[PDB]
């Protein structure tokens, strides 16, 4: 995933 | 609640451990039971309670995701039963409880009672991240409406990220880079994605002059997580 | 119990899936279910059984060896109250309940109705594993008794395994490594340890000669574990 | 550790  | 008779500073204490021996259903349960009590949170709380969902929430998508990809598989082959769809299920009905006890502690009352940007901004993005994980197992007529709220919690702590904030505030990029994820990944609005990202990191950049070592330490980190999504979406 | 409305062979399906999803309290609960159909496993069933809860007690030890260093830290100091001991002590007692919960399946009756060798060593050694894992945690006077019930099963598998099966055969290896484990371990016995896992070694070195690729490949690995603690221990 |  490319989330924080 | 199970947490009830334990003392407030108690929890916390026991949340930290819990994050040292890598319990992070313990951890959550710890920083609920603190959640309740029906005090606001500090900046360190309100990170262990991010840590703690994240960790949690972040092993039922992957086992989610594992699922779902056997069972789009299974639909192409030979007729195994129900089981796949039924553990799918499972996992999904434990996924959206976990999101929803989220959500209710952010409602009741964290919110609310959260006047300074820095908690209202963090609690939301908070809200956003858990109707955006939400909408990731969510079909038509209900991800609609799920999708909608999502939009709604980053929406307003963006609007006060930009007013309250400055543009390296660490908050407000993670903010930024959730909500361009969420337009990427869940709103099939890949145009909006691209330009938050840009956009934030571009102001980003010409505000790091301002920042002491720690401070640009914290925010450079944030900026290359845009900068990775940018390099992968374009 | 939870799992006695579904058919042993989802059972078995789901702990499959589960694995996959690296969902291995699901996965052991699965398999508990399994094992409480009444029936005989398989030597796939088996091992389905030990990697659940082998993941689930691995967790559960090292977070108690987390705790249980900063609980020993704390007493080198500054008083913190009793939170470090009440959660070491939660996480202990869950860590003995799954102990009791394997070996209740042991006992009820999977030892009992298991006469070829392959099936009676592997279980036990699965006891004597979960006796060791009691006794990781164990003090005085209750050690004891924990540290003699984990020999007498060890030694028992020990025994049969020397009369039934080949010194490459990967059960008899691996109860070896885990025995040898014990005596450095917890009987205090470093020698009995190394004498064992070179013997051990040797001999199984001696039969490499008789296996396929296949089989060749599957002790070798097993032979490199005993050959690493050799390594650490002489 | 040390075990199989
Ligand atoms: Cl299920
Ligand atoms: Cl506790
Ligand atoms: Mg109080
Ligand atoms: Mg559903
Ligand atoms: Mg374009
Ligand atoms: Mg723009
Ligand atoms: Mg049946
Ligand atoms: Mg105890
Ligand atoms: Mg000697
Ligand atoms: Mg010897």
């Amino acid at each position: 995933e490319h989330s924080l | 609640g199970a947490m009830g008779s334990m003392e407030r500073a108690s929890l916390i204490q026991k949340a930290k451990l819990a994050e040292q021996a890598e319990r992070y259903e313990d951890m959550a349960a710890f920083m609920k039971g603190a959640v309740e009590k029906g005090e606001e949170l500090s900046c360190e709380e309100r990170n262990l309670l991010s840590v703690a969902y994240k960790n949690v929430v972040g092993g039922q998508r992957a086992a989610w995701r594992v699922l779902s990809s056997i069972e789009q598989k299974s639909n192409e082959s030979e007729e195994k039963g129900p089981e796949v769809r039924e553990y799918r299920e499972k996992v999904e009905t434990e996924l959206q409880g976990v999101c929803d006890t989220v959500l209710g502690l952010l409602d009741s009352h964290l919110i609310k009672e959260a006047g300074d940007a820095e908690s209202r901004v963090f609690y939301l993005k908070m809200k956003g991240d858990y109707y955006r994980y939400l909408a990731e197992v969510a079909t038509g007529d209900d991800k609609k409406r799920i999708i909608d709220s999502a939009r709604s919690a980053y929406q307003e702590a963006m609007d006060i990220s930009k007013k309250e904030m400055p543009p390296t505030n660490p908050i407000r990029l993670g903010l930024a880079l959730n909500f361009s994820v969420f337009h990427y990944e869940i709103a099939n609005s890949p145009e909006e994605a691209i330009s938050l990202a840009k956009t934030t990191f571009d102001e980003a950049m010409a505000d790091l002059h301002t920042l002491s070592e720690d401070s640009y330490k914290d925010s450079t980190l944030i900026m290359q997580l845009l900068r990775d999504n940018l390099t992968l979406w374009t």
